[PDB]
């Protein structure tokens, strides 16, 4: 849901700048433990209101694994470098999955942003990082129910600057 | 065409270890703050028989 | 299309037990320059015809790789471990496109195939070898017309055999 | 089954397949022949949307 | 060269506690063009000198790529996850080599730190990000001679904070 | 030890071709589980004996998995994928480790072979399999004495041939 | 070469193997033979520091 | 045993693509600021033959 992204420092905004038309995302996501997750999506405007259609396909988790078993805690928050390649943009983090035994349960997001607009069209951002907090803010039905709140923010590496004026 | 508060409506198909599920979400943010929420309901495949945050990204 | 195996050395065939049923399977391929192709699929037998019904998800192909710019030439022919994981079978391969001008370029497949039959009705395979045969014979047209030809088999490691008795 | 005259020796199958691959939407439908214990099948594939395909086909290959 | 990172918000510094004894690391670095580097280090105080012991190992580098063609730009910041596995440190981080061509080549670090210390003398931090910003300052002999310089700070992600109290 | 290998249908033997002088290889085996074991080989020819010199390096082996916990099994026979890649020979493969209890754990060879003669001198093979059998036949003592054999095979798809030629 | 009569039917080898795993220091050595051209060979290897190995021999067994 | 300034020393022997290096280095830091610099330079395969990047988070 990449239209509601707090960008600091100029750094131009890939998304907010495809509308009316709108952009696309496709995405896999691996698992330290085997499983897969792959997506893609499509984002539009509809009057007011932004609609997303959204298509998965997810494999290879193992049975005994805290995906399966539904014995998952939280995400922490994550970090993506996400940067110009072939005229678009590509996106990769890892992220970790809390889970019961003190463990953490990582994974590695491979995405490829696709605006609707001509490249010529844009003002494409250098190479930058996007936070992401992802929390599940209530189980409201078991399996059935979920409320989850996001906050993200595109910025540069502001703790450790540079000696050599690069962002 | 964007506003400082927005809604937004979402319809997701997958199939997952061989599980098929279907859900629709609604939800609202503030696209320049960047912050944002919304629910999500399974309307075919629930209740789910994975960890639901494998789907937190595609929301 | 895992029907069409001949399995040697007395090695259980877990596609052909799970008729009349069916079986399905879910696959990742992540090629060695970044692509991914994902899969799942449905196999089913229509009085005397099996049917099938894919869905496929792929992202991340380097613009500028032999797949986007169809530069692809033809597989080399793969040898599949196959093996008993969570009471059905995993998969893993590594495939080889031999691309126009001589080099390779590899792709490492990962499976899960699932009986419609429960496990307790079927007699597993131990860990073995599929070898898989795949030309695309005619291109009949573009861009829109394939004819492609398989042969499969499933057996032991025969040419480089145990000294103690194992397959 | 006592002996190969009595196993089918060809079984015929027929195949949809849909998907996005970087972006691009297509469809195709196949039919097809096997022999299911001699190991061999052919079959023949034709893209119905989003033809001529912007990829290799060789990708689609294991899925088919 | 751990030693020197400035944590804040009151994250314990694994590193720091482990004096006098020193601490070792291991790592593998996987490129996305097929390279690898693995390396091994022991860090010890003699005197008031840090010292450090380094083993590097590094394979399957393409011929034609930017690191055996030495036509490499310069890197990205980077921000390593780090978290306790086995009572021990485990990192994680994706760097990116600005190259030519517009181009980043993106490898996947994979880190344990070891505390000579025993795991009882000693106080975890929890899951963390830790931003490097490496840079080589000059190159004072071609392939003889560099100067780098690093600055390192161990934090929480700041810019996205939680709504249900979570570091 | 690749210089002990039985190759059938006319495939050229790039290890054996490379004498007097000898090769060198380097690999990283990637575990499912998170290890890695990295290893650099000299071969030598010393009057009628080969001389094996072999650096090796491997972390994050995880402390609760076969390896660390030393209950591995042994090793399924494997295959490995051999072909030229920037005028040397690189090589893959997956192997098994059929654990007590009948799991396996899987892992995946990254192997570059590099003759000490130059590629102009050699007859270098096209795309093969490689079918590896190794035994660790007596286990000696501990921990501290092992024996070790091994069958070996270079070869083509014999078992699903083509119906066009190709090898 | 003719035929296999003219052949080196067996050759000899050693091995010296060093290295770290998981912060584990070890070193070893080894002695064997083998048949070149029937691709099989057999080898002993002798742990001579950091015995007994805390972990299982099987991840050395493709670099003895 | 720490101070707000401290040297630093490394030795480095390695094997890239089949080529062997070694390297000595010296530097100084100051710990709890984050802050460090050093030399590095090759003593034995020389010049190198690969981008020094990849060496970078080894030193
Ligand atoms: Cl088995
Ligand atoms: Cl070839």
């Amino acid at each position: 849901s990449k239209t509601f992204i707090k960008y600091v420092s100029g750094i131009p905004d890939y998304f907010k700048q495809s509308f009316p038309e709108g952009f696309t995302w496709e995405r896999t996501t691996t698992y330290e433990d085997g499983g897969f997750l792959t997506a893609h999506q499509d984002t539009s405007l509809d009057g007011d209101c932004l609609v997303y259609k959204v298509k998965i396909l997810g494999n290879n988790f193992p049975a005994d694994g805290p995906v399966m078993q539904n014995k998952a805690g939280r995400w922490e928050p994550s970090t993506e470098i996400v940067y110009e390649v072939d005229g678009v943009l590509r996106g990769q983090s890892l992220m970790a999955l809390k889970c019961p035994g003190g463990r953490h349960l990582t994974c590695h997001l491979h995405t490829t942003y696709r605006s609707k607009k001509p490249a010529s069209a844009l003002k494409m951002p250098g190479f930058h990082f996007e936070d992401h907090r992802i929390e599940i803010m209530e189980e409201v039905e078991k399996g059935k129910c979920y409320k989850q709140y996001e906050a993200a923010v595109g910025r540069y590496c502001d703790a450790a600057p540079s000696k050599l004026g690069h962002n | 065409f964007l506003k400082k508060t927005m809604p937004f409506k979402t319809t997701i198909e997958g199939t997952v270890n061989g599980h098929y599920f279907k859900c629709t979400g609604k939800g609202e943010g503030n696209p320049f703050e960047g912050t944002q929420e919304m629910k999500i309901e399974v309307i075919e495949g629930g209740p789910l028989p994975f960890a639901f945050h494998i789907l937190s990204t595609s929301c």
